[PDB]
């Protein structure tokens, strides 16, 4: 199938909520090996992000259950057994895009913003699967979310503008990584002040198109350090 | 629609 | 498998959102072959509501963009619209195999058969030209047949009785394209619940009530 | 006044 009839049909599904539709054109698409545009990139982020945010949101909800039926034996069991199946699903989606980061995205990124934005991407389906992990894989998985959100971090901070958005939205993901995952609230906080003053110095410079994107992103790294400081 | 692709956490 | 272990996993997949698990779970104890009690029947009738609500939201946003390339999305359309009609003979065979005939009381013949007209009025919003008389025809005599029989059995009150005369006045509305007979079969039960309000029960009184919102917030769209 | 889960199993049109 010809790849621009592929983005349409993407398209498409992503206005009929058809997710799971819509990630299987894009990983079609990726698999033939082109690199991707900013268009196509965003919509396959958009599908998968979608496909695992559904998968999150029912663990999160099943978890909870199970939390709260301790000493009702029947529940518990069957919270526990349906929260495993969930977690498979969430982990072969997390696989699925781990291994398009690693064949097809990350080395065939051009650009430092597309780099940024890929390994940004790898720490966070990382970080999905730290947050399900086995008590014996947990370490493990952890290290490499922190290691793809850092290699990430090191690129931005030679090549990008602290007000750009990936850049502002890595700082983001990567702070929240280091307080929910690795509870760290000292380098969640660093790691979320730093990027929103090194973002307001170049607020003068920042061209009127971002304005929006950047500053919202802003707002909600400090809405994070006000909740974690306190 | 940069913004929903960057995935960001809350 | 034992039913209530399935009942048990219908209600947690239906905590976790997952309605496609919730019907999967539902579809299994109706073809066990036993009557359904209440809670199971209503467990059944949400999980296909959502599984075939989202087939049919998908549908009205592809056909509208499709009427705003087209090719396109003509050929989606018509894959949303199978899945769609899959889902509906899906129920529509329950409905007829065990749900109809197991039936042993009246709120329940009423409940199902308000069922079957709605989801032959799903059939009817994506039907062939050619094959859309007949699955109107259905539609309606499964919604007359649940009226008559809850005008007879339940106080003008009861929310089935209430829900059945608010699908069958947007059938009326939307598919037979007779807004006179929508507007008087809602405004008439909206006046014979008013007109017994010592009727309501402390179970259900937000329900009756809130269907009656409904009615009006229909009869004000129609009359407006 | 609510009976569980009986609004959302009517499927109410509108």
């Amino acid at each position: 199938m010809d790849k621009n009839e592929l983005v349409q049909k993407a398209k498409l599904a992503e206005q009929a909520e058809r997710y799971d539709d819509m990630a299987a054109c894009m990983k079609s698409v990726t698999e033939q090996g082109a690199e991707l545009s900013n268009e196509e990139r965003n919509l396959l982020s958009v599908a998968y992000k979608n496909v695992v945010g559904a998968r999150r949101s029912s663990w999160r909800v099943v978890s909870s259950i199970e939390q709260k039926t301790e000493g009702a034996e029947k529940k518990q069991q069957m919270a526990r057994e349906y929260r495993e199946k969930i977690e498979t699903e969430l982990r072969d989606i997390c696989n699925d895009v781990l291994s398009l980061l690693e064949k097809f995205l990350i080395p065939n990124a051009s650009q430092a913003e597309s780099k940024v934005f890929y390994l940004k991407m790898k720490g966070d389906y990382y970080r999905y699967l730290a947050e399900v992990a086995a008590g014996d894989d947990k370490k493990g998985i952890v290290d490499q979310s922190q290691q793809a959100y850092q290699e990430a971090f090191e690129i931005s901070k030679k090549e990008m503008q602290p007000t750009h958005p990936i850049r502002l939205g890595l700082a983001l993901n990567f702070s929240v990584f280091y307080y929910e995952i690795l509870n760290s609230p000292e380098k969640a906080c660093s790691l979320a002040k730093t990027a929103f003053d090194e973002a307001i110095a170049e607020l003068d410079t920042l061209s009127e198109e971002s304005y929006k994107d950047s500053t919202l992103i802003m707002q909600l790294l400090r809405d994070n350090l006000t909740l974690w400081t306190s | 629609g940069l913004l929903d692709a960057l995935d960001l956490a809350s």
